[PDB]
């Protein structure tokens, strides 16, 4: 409900919504094959 | 080394692709790497 999870430390950390996602920022794999569920935002 | 397909059913199991495996001395005299996901050599991710 908070949102995208960025970092845990629990209490996960939740995006900052003012300026996370950064549009800078995406992931950098085309050989990713991460599998799993995955969680994507923007 | 040979492939058949994934579908392939046990029965009928043929050759389709032929693959030459060698080792080279490979060796990069004029470059370097930028990007380099996992640390373990020869993994999947650094195909990339």
């Amino acid at each position: 409900k908070e949102g995208l999870q960025i970092g845990k430390d629990e209490k996960p950390i939740y995006a900052d919504k003012t300026y996370q996602p950064e549009p800078q920022v995406g992931e950098e794999s085309w050989t990713d094959t991460d599998g799993t569920n995955e969680k994507f935002g923007g | 080394e040979f492939f058949d397909g994934r579908d392939a059913v046990a029965g009928a199991l043929a050759p389709e692709i032929v693959l030459y495996t060698e080792n080279v001395n490979l060796e990069t005299p004029d470059s370097h790497v930028v990007y380099k996901p996992e640390t373990s050599n020869n993994s999947h991710a650094n195909l990339g």
